[PDB]
């Protein structure tokens, strides 16, 4: 009795949630930006095109200056690329080939790579014997990392495939704090403008804001039908955008607790593999499986564009600090940068 | 050429670095990499050890072939999450364990975790290598006990030879890419010293498989 | 004028295959290997040899060669360049495909970009120092009535030079090509059988259409060069049935130049991988 | 890290003599190296150089044809053949590591050096308005130089190293380009300037400090040092 | 079951710190995304292409 007691009260107050929600939405955001002027169509070439990883490229991550970036590659290689002469600064050869995610540290001086191994590895960039070390390695989860991004040079908040997220310290190397509360495995993250707060998305199809200091989870989001692969954060730092498998992505608000957006086609029925927002915030770049990235302006979820030139999975994509480029990676083993 | 010294230096290093990488991946692509899969209490621990927290890979060699099995068994996440990472393995290794059809039950278990696999969007041409383990105290569990209990549309006699053949044949269904894919299969022990000629043997014919899709003769 | 429209059709045919086989193989770089290398050679040494079909063409029917002595020793060297580069490049994808097939596993270490290129070099020097005696013994010389470009050699070393060339390309054209094929092709139809399948059975007939189009197309050409070098011993008068002999050598020239058509069809359409790269090809 | 030079000694004229370079403690194999020399009472003059897997060399062209410079990876030595010793190769020779990167820190580290006693056009040239500087600790110190041309590439960037010899040892990568800071070293040196001016301040003195400043170029080659700036008191 | 009525009370526990929470309108916080959109327009190159002078990749 005591159980199905509780899941009445727990039922009475999604209930109330939802009743809540809809009584705060007044308009959606397509009726308001329904006067502002369209963008045109965003023609972007290729400037660019690194190509020495031989593999399936599964992450990249821009550094902070906007100019340096890092790439994993399952041919067991972290990259260092200088994307204005195209050169290899550092390559990096990894204990375990299986790798999905990677992370520039934004000093520069630590890069970051965890996978199937259930490790994340801290690299040190700038040690006086010349050559690249492993600093660190962080062991304290049972499934596949997903993500992880530095917060400052000692901490970093990595996402699991045992539907934990871990906040850990360098120096010790122990979880700080461990955040709970998915019920599939968790497949990415993304660190507000302040990082305070972020958001994480899980394969329950359900997106969490947890907040770094307390430790808690403050809001939840549900509106995708499907495993939830790409998250990212407005450059505000009051709202975000996530894409699932069920071919559509979506831009949920913070102060609101409920959705805005859905920028979905009939034509594509493809899941998305990753989403980046423009500096302004006003487009906003997908990468598909369908070989192909895709273009939205948030304000009013009208196709801008398309990234075309890929032959395989477009698995990661970044947008530059400065505004100036995108890139691109793909399954076909070349990075490409979009201006 | 509008490049300073140190810009030409960085070049050369760059270049350096393409050397070693493609050097490196031209040596990686002469090895073997099987993936191992299998149920609980199989016989995946036992085959590591005849041939030889994450995923475990394991490096052996055998006339002048170098292979490195990734047993990825311990990953208890959601299997259709991480599995392309394995699209583009030379073949799977299924090991599934004889004795498990008395104690639904852990044949069906595992006949449901073979069809799973081998129809994936990944693996439509990988080949697979069934190990049916565990024959030796297979062959006194069918003494009493008789087969009908795990299946109940079985007609044959009580017999080793024939119990363990029409279990093979109703492993060696399931298979609707019967074009693209072989299933070989062995009928090991515990004590067997030809686990790895076999492996051996079937990786050759993937091998020689590929080798006539690239030539032009297929 | 029956040639002509026979060597049109040919000339267009060939030379279309051989672009579309070249631009398959140079725009899909990441299958750079071997077999890719000597393939992308085979097309080369027949767009040459189709290369010098306008100049035949255009000859026979006007019959005064418009072009100098320099022109024809580069036409004669690239049509015998182009015989003896062909050949050599087909016992190569023979070998290649023995290796791959038969010592497979060796395969993966002796198969590599490196030796495909170095071993490319070395047969197309051969082919230029096999037809070199074309390039010095090339003279076109204007009789009163047209001009005829030709190959002469001294009187005395007429009847030797006659048979020299007859024997590079009996030697290096047939009996050595057959022989390979023979030994390799038997050593992979006995690894195909091995195991029974669809594919294999296909794998098996092409590999019988291949020898067999080799054997039929290049047997009549060596016959007839063999024939001619004989013409006093073969005849009871010098000339006797030169209206049949030279309609022969005619023949067994286009029967030449269709080989070189059928080249790109058996050893790159035939293929799965390289129809799914076309497809990709003529969509971007 | 460190890098122990040996060789040297008394040589007559016309002979010859192999000076050997120890590296201990980093990847010596990714590293390019210098040779550098210093008269007995002159300024530091750049002697030769061979880059990261020996596939670019350049020497002086007052000893080219003359030395020759060659690394050992496996066994982490460099050697400096030198044969037909004049009279002017007589100095204390530095062996200097150098990395080329983006971001990087060339000349980051010198060896100790050996000495060398024999018995009996295009360039840029580093003019250094000074010899030396009366000063008192506290104060602030404005050392400052000139070049032939503009070291200002195209690509933004201003090839011009400050380094430091305090007495009796070796020099200390300072700034490694105009206005960059090098590692280690305090926050009280700054480099500035422009197009072809340069100055390097310092805000406050100590003991550890004073001694001979010199300059450094690497648009081009060959790598030319101007003048020492010497600090007392 | 222990396990269960723990992992209800948790559950109820956490809809309950998030049910009670401050939210404003929808059309308050589009506006103030419309806004920010708006005020950092000029600053986004690939929004409007810089000229081929300034742009770092030309
Ligand atoms: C005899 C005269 C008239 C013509 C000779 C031209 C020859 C030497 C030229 C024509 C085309 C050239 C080839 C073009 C392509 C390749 C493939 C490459 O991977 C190795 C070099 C190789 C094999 C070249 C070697 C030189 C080559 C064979």
């Amino acid at each position: 009795s005591e159980l199905d007691q509780l899941r009445q009260e727990a039922e009475q107050l999604k209930n109330q949630i939802r009743d809540a929600r809809k009584a705060c939405a007044d308009a959606t955001l397509s009726q308001i930006t329904n006067n502002i002027d369209p963008v045109g169509r965003i023609q972007m070439r290729t400037r660019r095109t690194l190509r020495g990883h031989l593999a399936k490229i599964y992450a990249m991550h821009w550094g902070t200056d906007s100019r340096l970036l890092v790439s994993a590659s399952q041919d067991g290689k972290l990259i260092i690329w200088d994307s204005y002469t195209t050169n290899k600064v550092h390559a990096i050869p990894l204990r375990s080939s299986w790798v999905m995610t990677c992370a520039y540290a934004p000093s520069g001086n630590y890069v970051a790579c965890g996978g199937l191994d259930n490790i994340c590895s801290i690299y040190n960039l700038k040690t006086r014997e010349g050559n690249v070390r492993v600093s660190r390695e962080l062991a304290g989860h049972t499934g596949y990392l997903s993500c992880c991004r530095f917060l400052d040079d000692n901490q970093i908040v990595t996402s699991s495939g045992d539907t934990t997220c871990a906040l850990w310290d360098i120096e010790t190397g122990q979880q700080t704090t461990t955040f709970t509360g998915h019920t599939g495995d968790v497949m990415s993250l993304s660190l507000a403008p302040d990082t305070r707060l972020f958001v994480s998305g899980a394969c329950d199809a359900s997106a969490k804001l947890w907040d770094v200091r307390e430790g808690m989870c403050r809001q939840t989001f549900t509106g995708h039908e499907s495993d939830i692969n790409a998250i990212c954060f407005f450059p505000n730092g009051n709202a975000f955008a996530t894409g699932s498998d069920d071919a559509t992505c979506r831009l949920f608000d913070l102060r609101a607790d409920q959705e805005l957006m859905t920028y979905s086609h009939d034509n594509i029925i493809c899941g998305i593999t990753s989403v980046s927002f423009s500096k302004s915030g006003r487009l906003l770049l997908a990468g598909y499986d369908d070989f192909n990235c895709n273009v939205w302006d948030a304000l009013k979820a009208d196709r801008a564009g398309v990234l075309a030139g890929h032959d395989n999975r477009v698995s990661c994509l970044g947008v530059t600090d400065d505004g100036m480029a995108v890139a691109t990676g793909s399954w076909d083993s070349f990075l490409k940068i979009w201006n | 050429c509008t490049l300073s010294a140190e810009d030409k230096a960085a070049v050369e290093r760059s270049k350096m670095i393409d050397r070693n990488l493609r050097e490196d991946g031209e040596k990686a692509a002469r090895e073997v990499k099987l993936l191992l899969l299998g149920a609980g209490e199989s016989g995946k621990n036992t085959i590591v050890k005849q041939m030889k927290t994450g995923i475990v890979e394991t490096h052996f060699t055998f006339k002048d072939l170098h292979f490195k099995m990734f047993d990825v068994g311990a990953q208890r996440s959601e299997r259709k999450k991480w599995i392309h990472c394995f699209e583009g393995v030379t073949a799977i290794i299924f090991c599934v364990a004889l004795s498990d059809y008395d104690l639904m039950n852990r044949m069906h278990a595992s006949m449901k975790l073979f069809d799973s696999i081998c129809n994936n969007k990944w693996f439509t041409d990988t080949s697979i290598i069934l190990f049916l383990n565990k024959k030796d105290l297979f062959e006194e569990k069918i003494k009493k006990s008789p087969l009908t209990i795990c299946y109940p549309e079985y007609a044959g006699s009580n017999t080793y030879e024939e119990a363990a053949a029409y279990i093979q044949c109703q492993f060696e269904d399931l298979n609707k890419r019967k074009d693209t894919k072989e299933i070989y299969t062995h009928f090991t022990c515990s004590t067997d010293t030809k686990n790895v000629q076999f492996v051996f043997d079937a990786v050759t014919d993937v091998i020689i498989k590929n080798n006539l899709k690239d030539c032009g003769l297929f | 004028q029956l040639l002509p429209p026979l060597y049109s059709l040919v000339f267009v045919i060939g030379l279309v295959g051989n672009i579309l086989v070249v631009l398959v193989l140079v725009q899909y770089k990441r299958l750079k290997n071997m077999t890719s290398i000597y393939l992308l050679n085979l097309a080369i040494s027949d767009l040459l040899f189709l290369f010098t079909l306008p100049f035949w063409i255009d000859y026979k029917l006007k019959d005064d060669w418009v072009f100098g002595d320099a022109m024809c020793k580069i036409l004669s060297g690239f049509y015998y360049t182009g015989l003896y580069s062909e050949i050599f490049f087909i016992i190569l994808l023979t070998i290649d495909r023995y290796l791959a097939i038969v010592h497979a596993v060796f395969a993966l270490r002796a198969r590599t970009v490196t030796f495909g290129v170095i071993t490319s070099i070395i047969i197309w020097a051969l082919a230029i120092l096999a037809s070199m005696p074309g390039l010095y013994f090339s003279k076109t010389q204007w009789e009163f009535t047209h001009h005829t470009c030709s190959l002469h050699f001294p009187h005395e070393s007429l009847r030797e030079w006659k048979l020299f060339q007859a024997l590079k390309l009996n030697l290096f054209g047939l009996v050595l090509p057959l022989l390979v094929m023979i030994i390799c092709y038997t050593g992979i139809i006995k690894i195909l059988l091995r195991r029974p399948n669809e594919k294999k059975s296909k794998a098996v007939r092409l590999i019988f259409v291949i020898m067999i189009i080799f054997f039929l197309f290049w047997t009549p050409y060596n016959l007839t060069i063999l024939i001619s070098v004989f013409q006093d011993f073969l005849f009871t008068h010098e000339c006797e049935q030169s209206r049949h002999l030279d309609l022969a050598v005619q023949v067994t020239e286009v029967i030449a130049y269709t080989h070189c058509c059928v080249n790109p069809v058996i050893y790159a359409f035939v293929g799965e991988r390289f129809r799914k790269y076309l497809r990709q090809l003529f969509h971007r | 890290v460190q890098l122990v030079e040996s060789g040297g000694g008394l040589v007559q004229p016309g002979g010859s003599r192999k000076l050997s370079c120890s590296a201990s403690g980093f990847a010596f194999s990714s590293f390019g190296m210098h040779w550098v020399r210093q008269a007995p009472e002159k300024g530091l003059e750049w002697v030769a150089y061979i880059s990261s897997g020996s596939g670019t060399i350049y020497y002086a062209d007052t000893v080219k044809g003359r030395f020759t410079i060659s690394r050992d990876d496996p066994k982490n030595t460099l050697f400096l053949q030198m044969t037909s010793l004049r009279s002017e190769d007589t100095a204390m020779y530095y062996c200097v590591r150098s990395i080329y990167y983006y971001g990087s820190s060339p000349f980051d580290f010198w060896g100790q050096g050996t000495t060398l006693t024999v018995s009996s056009g295009s360039d840029i040239v580093m003019t250094q308005a000074t010899s030396s500087v009366p000063v008192t600790p506290g104060e602030s110190v404005s050392i400052s130089c000139r070049s032939s041309k503009s070291l200002l590439h195209s690509n933004g960037n201003t090839y011009l190293y400050w380094f430091l010899q305090r007495p009796g040892q070796s020099p200390q990568l300072l700034i490694y380009r105009m206005s960059n800071l090098a590692s280690g070293v305090p926050d009280r040196f700054s480099g500035s300037g422009s197009g072809t001016a340069f100055t390097l301040t310092i805000s406050r003195l100590e003991a550890e400090d004073v001694g001979v400043y010199y300059c450094m170029q690497h648009l081009e080659y060959p790598l030319t040092f101007g003048a020492g700036t010497k600090l007392e008191l | 079951n222990t396990a269960s009525i723990a992992q209800a009370r948790k559950l109820v526990e956490q809809l309950k710190m998030e049910a009670n929470i401050d939210r404003i309108k929808v059309s308050k916080a589009a506006a103030d995304l419309m806004a920010y959109c708006e005020a950092h327009a000029k600053e986004d190159p690939l929004l409007t292409p810089v000229p081929a002078s300034e742009n770092p990749f030309r």
